[PDB]
């Protein structure tokens, strides 16, 4: 189990762990989040009581090194640091849990849910979609736009997810403009799955990194690219049998856990009516399709 | 974006632009089988593409075979369309082929969007106009060269006759609009308008009748006549 310290809490903070949050009152002694299971990657988010603007965060995996938050009083924002001297950081960490003063990660041990969330998401990917290469985790606020809505405007500091365009020339063979378009398996299995990705673990990954970045933080072109790549999968005549049962597992656990009252912004009516009731896989999500019905009957 | 009455000028710059309209690429019959079951056969059609500046008409005609062993035709034929307008773009020299091409069906914008991703400056519009474009099959010279058709090809027509020598393609476009528009509401009478004094004659190389200018305003009148009246038998008013 590992441990997140905290230098301080100067100021008021709702404070994200994973799916988990709890509010810190300023200047409360609060110095970190402790038995964090090792073997995920995990997200340590930040709402400011003052200004609720700008959820922001940061993506992490305990294995890559020691990683703590410091305010910062300059820039305004808890920022993660990587503590390289790993004594110093373990007789830290020691005196806070021996004065108690750690959250605990509070995982329920019947609870898979977080593991459902992120099975395929990889941090070294992340890195690369959030370009930021001399640190090992990776920030990601509400206002960052994604490479593709900046091609439709700072570079560095962008999420360069995978870009998909079904009305695009990567998407659609010369010649079968018709079939490739009502029937998108060629941009599925031959541009996206075997010449961009390698294997579905790869493009999951980006799916459940696409919802998360959406759900935690409002990131309007995460949720776009999340939609997309669902899209994209019910519009193939052809998908594995292997992704579609995956796929409904996935969706399944992402609307489990979405916000009863955010359905409204992060959810698309039309990608979730098309493919649960039109598509090729219409009949392939069954777990999907009654968790939607039974909790948004309404979007649909 | 879309097309209607407040930017219906820009049809008459000089950016070389084109209409299609589809509504007449697949057409059938429907008849009962022996086994009283119902049945279509399908006919000749074409993609009525029309320059609006010049009259230029590229009849592209669709033979029957082209449905040969298809299926979900309605929608194969929006393809069809998009298809052989792509193709007849590519064909033609850079300075010739339209900037802008204005679908009179929405249906048409993603078939043609994707056969033109080639031509990414090439605007695809629709249009808010209700445009009577479907009633070319009532131009007995067009109607003909479609029906007699034993396989599939391109015939060009100027679909203002000479009237450029005389009028704007502003007014030119609005004659054709109100004679397609009373073909459309009522094909006899339209045609019973335009044929009854037997000495105005339709030139070998024409469409349309050799009127005079004071003959044009009669038979115009006539004709908006006829589809106020239509009109009133339509709704009784
Ligand atoms: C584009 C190749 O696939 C990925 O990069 N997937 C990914 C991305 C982010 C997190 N986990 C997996
Ligand atoms: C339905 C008939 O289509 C054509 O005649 N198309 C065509 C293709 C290429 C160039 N010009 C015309």
């Amino acid at each position: 189990m590992n441990t997140v310290p905290f230098t301080s809490a100067p100021i008021e903070v709702t404070i994200g762990i994973d799916q988990y949050s709890f509010n810190v009152k300023e200047n409360q002694p609060f110095h970190g989040i402790k038995d964090i299971p090792i073997g995920h990657v995990h997200v340590i988010h930040f709402q400011h009581a003052d200004n609720s603007s700008m959820r922001y965060g940061y993506w992490f995996d305990c294995r890559m090194g020691n990683f703590y938050i410091q305010y910062d009083p300059k820039d305004g924002l808890y920022k993660m640091m990587e503590e390289r001297d790993g004594a110093k950081f373990e007789n830290i960490v020691h005196n806070f849990k021996e004065r108690q003063m750690m959250v605990s990660y509070p995982k329920i041990d019947e609870d898979d849910t977080w593991y459902n969330l992120t099975e395929f998401v990889q941090m070294d990917k992340i890195r690369k979609i959030v370009r930021k290469d001399e640190n090992q985790f990776s920030y990601v606020d509400s206002s960052m736009t994604t490479v593709q809505e900046n091609e439709l405007s700072d570079p560095a500091h962008s999420l360069n997810y995978t870009v998909i365009n079904f009305k695009s020339r990567e998407a659609i063979r010369p010649g079968h403009e018709m079939e490739d378009f009502l029937d998108k398996s060629y941009y599925l299995n031959t541009v996206m799955l075997q010449g961009i990705f390698k294997n579905s673990s790869n493009y999951f990954g980006e799916l459940q990194f696409a919802f998360l970045n959406a759900m935690f933080f409002g990131n309007y072109g995460s949720s776009l690219q999340w939609h997309a790549m669902i899209e994209l999968i019910c519009s193939s005549a052809t998908v594995p049998k292997h992704m579609l049962d995956k796929l409904d597992e996935i969706l399944y656990y992402q609307i489990k856990t979405l916000p009863e009252q955010y359905s409204d912004i992060l959810l698309n009516e039309r990608v979730w009516n098309i493919c649960l009731y039109s598509s090729f896989q219409k009949n392939s999500l069954h777990n999907t399709e009654k968790i939607m019905e039974n909790k948004y009957p309404e979007l649909l | 974006g879309a097309m209607n009455s407040s930017n219906y000028a820009e049809l008459f710059n000089n950016d070389i632009k084109l209409f299609v309209d589809d509504t007449n690429v697949y057409r059938v019959t429907v008849h009962k089988t022996f086994e009283g079951n119902v049945a279509t056969k399908a006919i000749n059609g074409c993609i009525f593409t029309l320059n609006p500046k010049t009259g230029h008409l590229f009849l592209k005609i669709i033979h029957t075979s082209v449905w040969a062993g298809q299926k979900r035709l309605s929608q194969l034929a929006k393809w069809k369309t998009a298809e052989e307008v792509s193709a007849l773009v590519r064909s033609l020299p850079k300075e010739e082929q339209p900037k802008q091409i204005i679908v009179t069906r929405k249906a048409m914008l993603d078939p043609l969007e994707v056969h033109m991703l080639d031509f990414p400056n090439i605007a695809i519009r629709p249009t808010e106009l209700r445009l009577p474009f479907s009633a070319a099959m009532s131009i007995d010279k067009l109607s003909d060269v479609v029906m007699k058709a034993t396989e599939p090809q391109m015939v060009l027509f100027n679909i203002y006759d000479d009237w450029l020598d005389r009028i704007s393609s502003y007014t030119a476009f609005s004659r054709l609009t109100l004679l397609l528009r009373a073909l459309k509401t009522n094909e006899e009478s339209a045609k019973m308008i335009l044929l009854s004094d037997p000495t105005i004659t339709i030139k070998s190389y024409h469409l349309w009748p050799s009127f005079t200018d004071e003959q044009w305003i009669t038979i115009e009148s006539q004709m908006r006549d006829l589809i106020l009246t239509e009109y009133g038998r339509k709704y009784n008013v």
